């Protein structure tokens, strides 16, 4: 009964029957469908054939195209053929979404979430065998480039091929058909599992956090597995083939990464958000439990319903992660900081900040296991990125255990916070906003810029043993730093290690995004630039005061007979309004900003 | 993509994006 | 009866009496003289004998040092007695500031307002006459690089010399004598100022609000009066003097108005605070006549007790605020969107934004009046400037005749807003942050940034036709406007007119701080950077997050036996203290980042 | 100016303002 399970602004916009969820399933798949089509011909570029296929997310499914051994020429007969019969896609699910199928309901009544599990792992079975054999007998860009049969080989410890990547996908197809059928006859009800089939939000949440662990091993998967038809060098290549337009072309060739790392900041940011969202629809689930009386003779066995009235428990275990974030934090920062200060006055010959010793650590765990030969930048930039996380989870166990009762609560006298959305509870005890579940939620999407930052620093080749560019004093550490980089780190397929510290970095880069693409992305640093500003009118302990102003704009629209417009004041957004929508803008244009840097 | 080619398809994403409060307001 | 007349925080520190008042005063004479005697021996460079005075303030106290034609070389022998003989003055000050006069207490209860202003007015007379006789016998820097006595004149029409200028400030003397004596006699009784004997924070208000006037007078004179003894050139030639260190004058070289353009970002920023703090306590000094039904009877002839509750009024009046702002703004801000966008995208051949027309307007209304020969640039920044300015009123007028009722107060059923500082009242109707007068107060000072920002960007020689520099085939129209800005602009004398917008000025100005003062200003940009950011967690809607969380910080320090650290975490800062602290530090540290721009 | 004058000193700055926040929480 989703509507009675979801915030009051939702409950006359959620799909409310079985039936109508799989329509919206449906539309969905029509919505991924429609932006192949749509993508594969339009936002390409001013002039395709002339300036080829210029402009972002379009690159990188010609990138796919190339990859296919297809004519990847902007708006080639197979694109365009690929494109239509997408739309054709498109249109047919829209289409069977849109209307209503009893039958198909009256069948899904008697399905379960474990028997559409079961179906999911062979039609994954399917895809998974269907492709390898298409790779095998029709192949895909082979390293003469021309397309290539694969060819099918199952020598797994054998060198990497084309053959036995193809193997590869038809074992999984194997494995999940095996492992479809032993779930098909013994099913999932196995303790600590059962409580799945009872609620769809617990289903939904796992899927998300699971998926973000996904993204993140295609993050490193991306930087990794740069093999240029078999792993994501097909992007490389893409970039610098017969097909690609002139300027993409003169960008690679100073950036060979470019389109690789378009494609890893996407996940990146993609990944944090299933993460964020998936912890969020699991807590609200959980709060769901503690506020149905009825739902507590099946859960007790759970240690959460324990735990998250156990003050003592909440505090420990909070402690622990702040722990986890500030000290990483302070290491790294405080390292980065002195360092900086170091760069910033190297020429200074007397004086508080002369003749600093610039701090210099390798990364030898990291080495030791993984095999690479990191600098003061790698161990800086990874305890950065490890505090960032253990930072961002704060709010995110706060989500988790604080969203019914926490010592603040018992503190001021409140039996427990009365749901998941309420905004603030007013001035008592010098004030009370977002201690709710959902202002939790959007708080750990603020903190998670402190990892998508540094590991977008990083990945494109800032030097992150400093804020600003290495001085000439220690370029013997930046020297050594870029032989092992280079012979030893992946990374430099895609980035060269500069010896610019970010703030130097964007110096550089919003320099050269003067002369790409006709400047454009200039526009959009001004344009995201702004909107971020107009967030802090929502974000602020402000709203009365818009509210209140808000009175004047209307009326001086009506008094002028232009009252259809002043409707835009009929009054200011609210605190539950103004913070999903601020969060939501603050986070994104912060986005946009960090893509522009993936552009030049 | 002349002038006036460019202020129209201008003026249609400025007419486009000022609906969006009117959703929430 | 001031601890009854102050806000609850203020009841226990303000002075309660005449006599604590004077003793305010005197303490205050002794930080003016002490600030004086510090900066001369103090924070000049880290070598003064080879790198001369270098650092800000103290730059500005050297250049006065030349100007009154002494040894300005740092840490001279009159620099070092002038320094002591102010701090002396100081701990004179300071120690009768803190010893009790109970003769002088008796005394002052015998005095009124109207009578301290009578003596005010002849201790001018006095200090003006004395000056002038200083200048006249004794003398200032002369033309020849030495000390010359300047004679006195009374030609006021004639030429401008020494003697005549000596002779204004006699005028002044005899012009303040004579007022004086006249109000001495005649008093100040006249209708609609006698009511100020009643209230010391009326007369407070007034000094403010006139001394704000008197700051933009004097912004307007240090760049339009550049005499090189008798003006304010005095900035320029001393950081080019022989009195100058080497790295003031290779700065000075390429930025002749370094100094002066410091000293007017000061008095701008200090003329708009007490622009928006006078009028926060005349404001306050109305609010307490609304709130006392006794204080009616004396006022009801003033048209603001009505109009503090006349809903048409306040509408009618905010909403012409608000036109006044909006129109130049959409002018200002639209023209230089286009513009922007022309430049960015010049070089394209195609496509939306190719081959855009400049918007060209000059300033024919200011030209014809004052003199300038103005391009797109003025018009630009003086529309921006002036639409900052009505923006920023409308969180002033809103102190004024919105902060007991308002037509917000009456939709929601309120009787009237409880007093002037509190921070909101809940969540209901959506929301009630900062409705009061104090949280108006602080919104002027947010927005007052619209005014001292492009004020700050147009006085420094930015191109203000457009947020970027001018692009190529533009180039004719800002060679046109750098002409007669040179012929007709008195601020060619400061800055010289680049091409760079704001945003291209800021990529130029960082550049170079790199390469001055040892880099010191990346570390001021980059420290206030970080403490702005840490006010939106005191400014957002966040507070009670931070006071549960606080929680687990405290205790995790008594864990361990640090109790003593993790009373930091007592409590977060509350609603009101997190304002007014967020407000004062984003607001300083926006200044500070200006301030480095103002240092090279 | 010495390496052990500089931390010092800079320690002083840090302790000095770290007292800001108690005199209002
Ligand atoms: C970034 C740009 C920005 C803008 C363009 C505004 N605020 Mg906003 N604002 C901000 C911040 C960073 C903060 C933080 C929290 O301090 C706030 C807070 C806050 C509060 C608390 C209130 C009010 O209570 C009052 C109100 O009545 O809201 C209904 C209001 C108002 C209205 C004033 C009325 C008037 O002058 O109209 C006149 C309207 C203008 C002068 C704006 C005209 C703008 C253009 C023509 C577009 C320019 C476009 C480009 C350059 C691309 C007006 C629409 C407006 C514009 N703000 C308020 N604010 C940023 C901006
Ligand atoms: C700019 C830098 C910045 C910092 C360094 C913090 N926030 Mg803050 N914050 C911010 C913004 C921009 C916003 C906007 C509004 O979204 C917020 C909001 C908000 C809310 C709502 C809450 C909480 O409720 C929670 C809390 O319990 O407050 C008592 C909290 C916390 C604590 C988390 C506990 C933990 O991880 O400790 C661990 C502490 C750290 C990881 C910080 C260690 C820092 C250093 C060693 C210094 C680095 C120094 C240099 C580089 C010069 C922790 C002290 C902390 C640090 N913030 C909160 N915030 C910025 C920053
Ligand atoms: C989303 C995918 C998914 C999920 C949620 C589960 C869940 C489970 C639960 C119910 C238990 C394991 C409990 C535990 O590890 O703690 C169970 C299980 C097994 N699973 Mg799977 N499995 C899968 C995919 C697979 C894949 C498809 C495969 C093989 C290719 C398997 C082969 C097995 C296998 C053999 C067993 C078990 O013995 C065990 C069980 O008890 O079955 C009920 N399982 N599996
Ligand atoms: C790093 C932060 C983080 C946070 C805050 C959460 C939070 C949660 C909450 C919503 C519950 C119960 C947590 C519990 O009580 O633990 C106690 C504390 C510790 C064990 C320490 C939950 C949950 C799960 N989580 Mg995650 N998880 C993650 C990371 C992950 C990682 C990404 C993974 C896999 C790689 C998972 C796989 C699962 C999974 C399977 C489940 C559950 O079934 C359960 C849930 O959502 O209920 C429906 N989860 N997860
Ligand atoms: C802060 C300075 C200050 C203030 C608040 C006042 C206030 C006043 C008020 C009480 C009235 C004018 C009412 C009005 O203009 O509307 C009054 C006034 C005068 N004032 Mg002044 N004056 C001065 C400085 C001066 C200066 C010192 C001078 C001369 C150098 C004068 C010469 C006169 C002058 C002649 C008169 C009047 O006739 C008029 C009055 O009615 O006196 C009570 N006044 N003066
Ligand atoms: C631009 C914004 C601005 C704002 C919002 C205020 C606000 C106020 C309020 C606090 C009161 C009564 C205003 C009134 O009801 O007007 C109605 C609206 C219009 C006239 C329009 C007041 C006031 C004064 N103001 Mg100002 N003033 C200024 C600019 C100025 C300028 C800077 C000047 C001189 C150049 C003054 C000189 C004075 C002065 C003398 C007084 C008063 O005696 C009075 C006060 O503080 O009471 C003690 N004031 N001034
Ligand atoms: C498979 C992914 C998935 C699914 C199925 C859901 C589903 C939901 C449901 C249960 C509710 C109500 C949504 C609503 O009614 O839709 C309405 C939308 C439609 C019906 C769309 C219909 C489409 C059209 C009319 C046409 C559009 C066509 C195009 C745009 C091309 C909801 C919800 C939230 N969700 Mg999630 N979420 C996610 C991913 C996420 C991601 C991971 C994130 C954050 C990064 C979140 C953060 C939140 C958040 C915060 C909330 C809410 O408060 C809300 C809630 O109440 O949860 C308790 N959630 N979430
Ligand atoms: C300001 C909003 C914003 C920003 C900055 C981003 C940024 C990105 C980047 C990080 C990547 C790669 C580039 C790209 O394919 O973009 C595509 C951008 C859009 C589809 C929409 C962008 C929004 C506007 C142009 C309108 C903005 C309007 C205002 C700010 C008022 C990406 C991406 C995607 N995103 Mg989003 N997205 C959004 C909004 C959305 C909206 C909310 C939606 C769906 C309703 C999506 C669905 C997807 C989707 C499917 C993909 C990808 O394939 C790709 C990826 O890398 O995934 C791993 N995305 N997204
Ligand atoms: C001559 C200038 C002047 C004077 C005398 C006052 C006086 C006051 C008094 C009436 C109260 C309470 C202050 C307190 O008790 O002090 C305590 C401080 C001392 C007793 C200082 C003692 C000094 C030491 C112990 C040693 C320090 C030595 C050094 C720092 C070297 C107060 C006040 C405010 N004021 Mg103003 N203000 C100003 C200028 C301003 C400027 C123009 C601004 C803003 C830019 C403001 C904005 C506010 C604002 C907002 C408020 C308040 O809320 C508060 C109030 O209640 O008004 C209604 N005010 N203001
Ligand atoms: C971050 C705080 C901050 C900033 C950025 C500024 C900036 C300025 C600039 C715009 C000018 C010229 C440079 C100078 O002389 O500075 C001097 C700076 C200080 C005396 C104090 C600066 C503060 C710190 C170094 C400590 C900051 C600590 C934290 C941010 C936690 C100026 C100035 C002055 N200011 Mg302030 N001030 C302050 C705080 C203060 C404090 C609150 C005080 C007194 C208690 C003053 C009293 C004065 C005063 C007297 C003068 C001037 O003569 C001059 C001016 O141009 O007036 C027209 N000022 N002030
Ligand atoms: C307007 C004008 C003319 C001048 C304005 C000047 C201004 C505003 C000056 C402001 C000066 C300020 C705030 C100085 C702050 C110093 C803080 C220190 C020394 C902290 C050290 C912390 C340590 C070592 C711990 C480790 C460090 C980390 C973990 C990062
Ligand atoms: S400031 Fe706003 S969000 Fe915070 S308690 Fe008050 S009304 Fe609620």
């Amino acid at each position: 009964n989703p509507r009675a399970q979801v915030f009051e602004y939702f409950k006359l916009k959620v799909p409310a029957t079985r039936g109508a969820v799989l329509k919206a399933h449906i539309n969905h798949l029509g919505n991924v469908a429609a932006m192949v089509s749509f993508i594969l011909v339009h936002h390409l570029s001013w002039d395709p054939a002339t300036q080829g296929v210029l402009w972002a997310p379009a690159t990188m499914f010609y990138a796919r195209l190339y990859q296919l051994g297809l004519d990847a020429v902007a708006l080639s007969p197979d694109a365009l053929f690929v494109a239509r019969m997408h739309l054709l896609a498109a249109i047919i699910l829209w289409g069977f979404g849109h209307v209503k199928s009893p039958a198909e309901e009256k069948f899904l009544e008697k399905v379960t979430m474990g028997k559409a599990l079961v179906a999911q792992f062979h039609f994954f079975a399917l895809i998974a065998t269907l492709w390898g054999l298409h790779m095998a007998f029709y192949g895909i860009l082979g390293p003469s480039g021309k397309l290539e049969p694969t060819g099918l080989s199952f020598d797994m410890f054998g060198p990497i091929t084309p053959a036995t990547m193809a193997g590869n996908h038809v074992a999984f197809g194997a494995v999940f058909f095996l492992g479809g059928i032993f779930h098909y006859f013994a099913g999932f009800n196995t303790k600590r599992f059962a409580f799945f089939e009872k609620d769809w939000e617990a289903v939904l949440s796992v899927s998300c956090q699971i998926l973000a662990f996904h993204f993140a091993t295609v993050v490193f998967a991306m930087i990794i597995w740069q093999h240029p038809q078999l792993g994501f060098g097909f992007m490389r290549e893409y970039a610098v083939s017969q097909y690609a337009g002139p300027e993409l072309k003169m960008i690679a060739q100073s950036n060979p990464g470019l389109l690789v790392k378009q494609a890893i900041l996407g996940h990146l940011v993609m990944g944090i958000m299933f993460w964020i969202g998936g912890v969020f629809h699991g807590a609200h689930f959980m709060l769901r439990v503690l506020n149905d009386p009825k739902l507590a003779e099946e859960m007790k066995d759970f240690k959460f319903i324990k735990r998250c009235y156990d003050h003592e428990f909440q505090k420990k275990f909070l402690a622990l992660i702040m722990f986890g974030a500030f000290l990483p934090i302070f290491v790294s920062y405080g390292i980065a900081t002195h360092n900086t200060i170091a760069d910033i006055h190297a020429a200074s010959k007397t004086g508080l900040f002369a003749h600093m010793t610039y701090i210099n650590i390798g990364t030898p765990l990291h080495d030791a296991i993984f095999g690479s030969k990191g600098s003061i930048s790698e161990f800086v930039a990874a305890h950065a990125i490890a505090g960032g996380l253990h930072f961002t989870m704060v709010p995110m166990w706060r989500m988790v255990f604080f969203s019914k009762v926490s010592p603040w609560t018992t503190k001021v006298g409140m039996k427990a916070k009365r749901d998941g959305e309420f905004p603030c509870l007013g001035p008592a005890y010098g004030g009370t906003c977002s201690i709710s579940l959902v202002d939790q939620f959007y708080l750990a999407i603020f903190f998670s810029l402190q990892v998508i930052a540094p590991a977008w620093f990083y990945i494109d080749g800032c030097w992150m043993g400093s804020f600003v560019a290495v001085a000439a004093p220690y370029n013997d550490i930046y020297q050594a730093a870029l032989a092992t980089f280079n012979s030893h780190n992946p990374l430099h397929q895609l980035s060269p290690l500069t010896n610019m510290g970010y703030f130097s970095y964007i110096i550089q880069q919003t320099t050269a995004m003067f002369s790409r693409y006709d400047g454009h992305m200039i526009q959009a640093l001004l344009g995201a630039h702004f909107i971020w500003a107009f967030t802090f009118s929502m974000l602020f302990q402000y709203r009365g005061s818009r509210d209140e102003g808000a009175m004047v704009l209307k009326w001086a629209h009506q008094q002028v007979g232009v009252g259809f417009a002043g409707k835009m004041y009929n009054r200011a957004l609210s605190l539950k309004e103004g913070k999903a929508i601020g969060c939501f803008l603050f986070f994104k244009m912060t986005i946009v900003c960090m893509w522009a840097l993936a552009m030049v | 993509y002349s002038p006036t080619f460019n202020v129209a398809h201008i003026l249609a994403f400025f007419f486009l994006f000022l609906h969006i409060p009117f959703y929430f307001v």
